[PDB]
């Protein structure tokens, strides 16, 4: 998409997350799993929902004898002219809304990608794909200190600066 | 040891269009079209609609008697004509201002159907007898129910002048005739002046007819017509009616209520004992989403009319499993 | 366990 | 030693909604929806509009005279007419083609009240001092100014037979009344013949009337009535009068220049020593900004009228102070 | 944002910068202080003011008697449609144009970093919030020197070399 | 050793506009907007469009002589008058409902021009000779070539009354005219009854006219004038003409067919042999591009009209040699 | 633009570039070259192609006598209003039309430039301009392994980490 | 040599 | 101090 994220440098989708919009998958010695990132899904959300109800709330028989065809042709011109014009700012609109919100979800996982990225610094390597391989072991407690965005670098700065050599 | 960022996929098979792209798989979408109907006529904020059955407006209004009479109070959310209503105007001539009239009732929530004059104490020395094979029931000739065939009576038309006045604190909508023989010995036997008039006036309406007499085609075997005229007669004013011939007196009237939201559909639909808030030709919709590409006649609050098959915003991502 | 009130994402938690 | 990228705040309270966010503090902002008028009814381009005060546009036309009269020659940018004028059609009738009228003076920016027919050299052998008390002045029976009362004079009514030919260069409006007596014997004590008629003819206008006399209810005490016509001679066109009876003379008429942007609004503000290039029925309007929620009805370069309350479009940033 | 610059990695503004949309905030031996980029402010408040300007200029009473019922409910439809276009197309056009912009500016300050991140390259560190610590030290001709962009990396390389070990 | 990332540029001169930017320089546009045409009035698939010449509407139908007589059968996609045709009604009068007609006209693909009344056996007893200088034709005084101008013969205008059945499978299209002399000797002398009707009768149609005489302002140097009137014969009604004077008969009517997409237009183009999709009254428009600032007439498949004078969708890169 | 590359990091265009709205070039031992990337650019053909066909599909006279001025004002009325919804509703959609097809070709770019840098990790040095300087010798079969998403970094790992030193 | 139907490229390849 | 016609920044330089 127009953030290079969703089907670019992150090719799928992940049937197995079941519990979000984004969010991470970890394996480590005490195992693996999905888990998502409740806070960024939930301001999607937010943005979404905002943007379908205002898209809903947004929107809120004559007869004629024989001569008076001139004013039967201006109201027939009047109702055709109207339900052109609605018609094409329906469609119009969803068009335009939908490339935002495939390019919304673009950004968010892309953003998200960034903070883990810039949070892990030189302490894992970019493996693609999406995934960071660490210079060091990385425990559960590890795993959630990179979700909540606490995690830290000095901590295992020696460890992986070794593994790294 | 690896944490990796995704996102959400799913077995969706929702498809939504986009400006770059058309057919795009999507998680996860909320559809903004409404394209389905119950096939029914169905009341409105609660008011079961008027149906007119075999009659039109003008059958209606006039008094067709092939038509199954309605209650005398009657108050509905919309009128329902049906397709090929056989009955209507059924001695031929003109319904003068019609449409206007129809325009009118498009805004009419009630009628009270009331004796404006009585047949038997209105038009002394007059005949109120008069009947026409053109509007024919129970196979013999009859006359509209609402109006008054005021011929000659033992070889006179005296000049009859009868009034009304409007004591029902609402409008009420007053209808007339006026006949036009084809010859002028129909005129004479009919109403022994050839030179007659009537005079009907209001303190807004005021309109003077003299008998055209002219051969005309043959309509329903009536070489001779007869035109139809209306008014409302505002609260408080007074109708007066003067002739000397050709007068077809009326004698049932209607006071109308006025309310918001109503109009006419021809609809060939059935009532049910249902309820929605907006009501098609075809059938009811549920007002909900924005749009509807089932009909662009609509009564009640009822989603915009487009031309469009697909309407359909996602909210989800795009699926890729 | 999102608040979708629209049911933007499916219950989805 | 570092250096630091980052973005304006301030202490702005302004907010802008957008697609996905509602209340989003901003710290600059333009406002596209003008709100605010003052109230007064303003000059336009630097011309006056016309006041018609206790009258509304019939009454001023025919010359009711309860109305404070005007200047021989004015011109204005729009006409405002007050919500309830109580002087207008002072003797009972149907002005005929009345809206087409409001609809012609809606472009007209000029006005030269001449005397078209004298009251003392136009219709001999006839008598011009016919008053009524339905268009009293000054607590006394009166008539309107600018038209006259031809009635019988010692007995007879001579037919009458009057021209004008317009040299002014513009359209003529000319104004005539044609009377309807309750009774027959009305007409006979008023025009002599029972059978009267009246012609006026220009090269495109044509129209001849006949008294029609029956018994009306009576307003403002009258049961017969007086219709009102109207037409616009063309520059170099003849009118010609020719009558027996029931003709309501034409005296003073109307010379009429046409312009742009004009209009008619009803409003109960007063004139102030102001202008403005925009005029709502409410007040004056800048016509700065592209949207107005103040009144669909504007005169003069204006805003598009919308229903929104608020349309602002932010261009600052995100105020995260 | 859509870049996740503003209100992103970058949580917050600066009211001590009243000199421009977009800019620096430096601290070194000679002290601390704010500066506006103008360049980019300037070429902000003209996207901006055009965005405007074509907003302000894409946008540039009658009786009936009583038998006149139809063609007074006609002309009543027409200005009630109308009414309706108009409202709808000024709303989505507001919403949709304050999206675009705070979009742009979130753009703008992104593109600000990153020029300044590949500029400095390893002789500073990201220490997050849109700073960088240098490794060197970077006198006030150095800080203007990262401002103008013309950064001078062979310059101070070795010295960032070594105390970045 | 390096490798590098870049773009596409060339040497293209088209600038489009955002909404941030306005001159900017791309690689490759297309125009959505045509503002070309070929300065010809042309074929419209495939069917010649119907020129009327120095006629009018009125003048054609009315068979006016000076005007370059059509073949009997025709058929057009659409009616092209020429800004400033001097031949029309060429007796003066009006035309009623006129307007109404040119809209009837306006969906109407077919004409037959058929005698309907022929004059040399459709009215006994009456004189079919009569002609006029307000319609000459090579310099002496003639008349209508579709109408009949019935007068009285050896001093008598016996009564007359014709029929037609429409058997053309087609609405039929009669005209006629009634004369109103400038006095009554006149009326006299030309049907020598003063109190003469007229009655034209169908189905559904009904009039009956009467002369109206008053000296009128003298127009082409004629001081009387002369209406005109039509009607549309349903296939299978009759018409009836019943008249002792003032009767300007029918003699050629059309039968009509009904078609889609024509239309009427004012053009002083001249025809040449070619074909277009889209014709527009100063030529003829290619329709491939959805907008077109051309004219906002257009008869057949066309761009939308628009005021813009320039749409450009960039399709290429920013341009950066 | 929005997304930093085109007038952006990449100053200007290939005119040499003739094969492509994107793509590379290459110096290295075997010479240098243009080379466009034809699957970027047959996608985004795509897209604009479906941008200007949903464009040019989503769109597909009466006289009055002196005594009818209300319905000819009414029908000018028509007319008109239809004309300003119009000419807005087309010059509305091309102006904003524009701006995200300029948007879309930015991001385009840069997403190549972001593809081709996480595919040669510190194989290679930045240099500016959209431009990779290789640690290590690239032949012709090395930048068609760059090209075609192919790039093998283990491959050239150790000898580009001796010239890095 | 794309497939580019409405001349989007200006031919190029 | 920019060339800000329509005060779109609020004075600001
Ligand atoms: C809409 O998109 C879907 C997603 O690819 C298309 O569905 C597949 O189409 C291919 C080829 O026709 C089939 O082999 C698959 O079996 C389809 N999958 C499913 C789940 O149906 C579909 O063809 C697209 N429709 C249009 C009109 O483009
Ligand atoms: C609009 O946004 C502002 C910004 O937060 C809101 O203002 C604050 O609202 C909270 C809770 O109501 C108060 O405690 C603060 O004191 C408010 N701050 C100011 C400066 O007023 C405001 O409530 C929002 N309005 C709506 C309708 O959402
Ligand atoms: C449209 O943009 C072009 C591109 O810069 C402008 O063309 C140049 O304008 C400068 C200054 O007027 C001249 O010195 C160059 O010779 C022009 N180049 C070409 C190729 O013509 C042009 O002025 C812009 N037009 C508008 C109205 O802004
Ligand atoms: C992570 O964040 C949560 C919530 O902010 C907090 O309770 C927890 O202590 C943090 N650290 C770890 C290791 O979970
Ligand atoms: C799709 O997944 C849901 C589980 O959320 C399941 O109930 C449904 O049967 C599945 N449908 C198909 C066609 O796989
Ligand atoms: C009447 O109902 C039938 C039943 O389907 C339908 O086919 C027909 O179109 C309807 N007629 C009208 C006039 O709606
Ligand atoms: C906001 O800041 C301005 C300085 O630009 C100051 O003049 C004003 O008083 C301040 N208002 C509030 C409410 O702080
Ligand atoms: C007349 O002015 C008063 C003063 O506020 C106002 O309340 C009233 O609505 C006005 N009437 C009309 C008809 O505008
Ligand atoms: C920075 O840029 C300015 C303006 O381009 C220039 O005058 C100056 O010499 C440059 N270098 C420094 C150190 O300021
Ligand atoms: C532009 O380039 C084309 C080659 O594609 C060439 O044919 C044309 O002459 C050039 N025009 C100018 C003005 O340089
Ligand atoms: C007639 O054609 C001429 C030739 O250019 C043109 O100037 C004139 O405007 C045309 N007249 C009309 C009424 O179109
Ligand atoms: C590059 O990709 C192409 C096509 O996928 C493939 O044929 C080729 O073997 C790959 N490697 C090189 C070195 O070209």
């Amino acid at each position: 998409g127009l953030f290079g994220a969703i089907a670019g440098f992150i090719e799928g989708g992940w049937t197995g997350m079941i519990d979000g919009w984004y969010g991470y998958h970890h394996q480590n010695e005490q195992g693996s799993g999905y888990a998502a990132d409740q806070k960024s899904t939930q301001n999607a959300i937010n943005g979404i929902t905002n943007k379908v109800n205002t898209v809903i709330e947004k929107m809120n028989g004559k007869e004629f004898n024989k001569l008076e065809k001139r004013m039967e042709n201006l109201n027939k011109k009047v109702d055709d002219g109207f339900l052109d014009i609605w018609t094409y700012n329906a469609e119009l609109l969803v068009l335009l809304e939908n490339e935002r919100t495939l390019d919304f979800h673009d950004s968010n996982v892309k953003n998200l990608y960034e903070k883990v990225k810039s949070q892990l610094k030189n302490n894992a390597k970019e493996i693609g794909n999406g995934c960071f391989e660490f210079y060091h072991k990385c425990d559960n407690e590890c795993m959630e200190s990179v979700r909540n965005g606490t995690y830290d670098y000095p901590k295992y700065s020696e460890e992986s600066k070794l593994n790294r050599e | 040891d690896t944490i990796c960022i995704g996102y959400h996929a799913n077995n969706s098979t929702d498809t939504v269009d986009t400006v770059l792209e058309k057919n795009v798989t999507v998680t996860h979408s909320v559809n903004l079209l409404e394209d389905s109907h119950n096939g029914k006529l169905c009341r409105l904020k609660g008011i079961a609609p008027l149906q007119l059955g075999k009659c039109n407006i003008a059958g209606w209004l006039l008094g067709n008697p092939e038509c199954d009479p309605l209650l005398p109070v009657r108050s509905w959310s919309y009128i329902v004509e049906t397709p090929n209503s056989e009955n209507g105007i059924c001695y031929p001539g003109d319904f003068i201002d019609y449409e206007e009239l129809r325009e009118q009732l498009s805004s009419v929530s009630s009628f009270e159907r009331f004796e404006i004059f009585p047949k038997e104490s209105s038009w002394p020395n007059h005949n109120t007898n008069g009947v026409t094979a053109a509007c024919s029931h129970e196979g013999k000739s009859s006359f509209y129910r609402n109006l008054l065939w005021l011929t000659e009576k033992e070889g006179s038309y005296p000049k009859l002048k009868n009034s009304y006045v409007n004591k029902k604190g609402k409008e009420v909508l007053v209808l007339w005739g006026i006949h036009h023989p084809p010859n002028s010995k129909e005129q004479q036997n009919l109403y022994q002046n050839e030179n007659a008039y009537v005079s009907v006036v209001t303190s807004n309406y005021n309109r003077r007819f003299t008998p055209e007499i002219a051969e005309r085609p043959k309509v329903r075997d009536q070489a001779g017509r007869m035109n139809y005229y209306w008014t409302l007669l505002k609260p408080g004013d007074t109708i007066i009616f003067e002739a000397n011939g050709n007068l077809i007196a009326p004698m049932y009237a209607f006071a109308l209520s006025r309310g918001f939201g109503s109009g006419i559909i021809t609809s060939n639909a059935s009532m049910h004992e249902c309820n929605t808030k907006c009501q098609t030709p075809l059938g009811a919709i549920n007002s909900s989403l924005p749009y509807q590409n089932i009909h662009p006649v609509t009564i009640g609050e009822c989603p915009k009319y487009v031309r469009s098959a697909k309407l359909r915003m996602v909210t989800g991502l795009r699926n890729i499993p | 366990l999102y608040e979708d009130p629209l049911g933007v994402a499916g219950g989805m938690g």
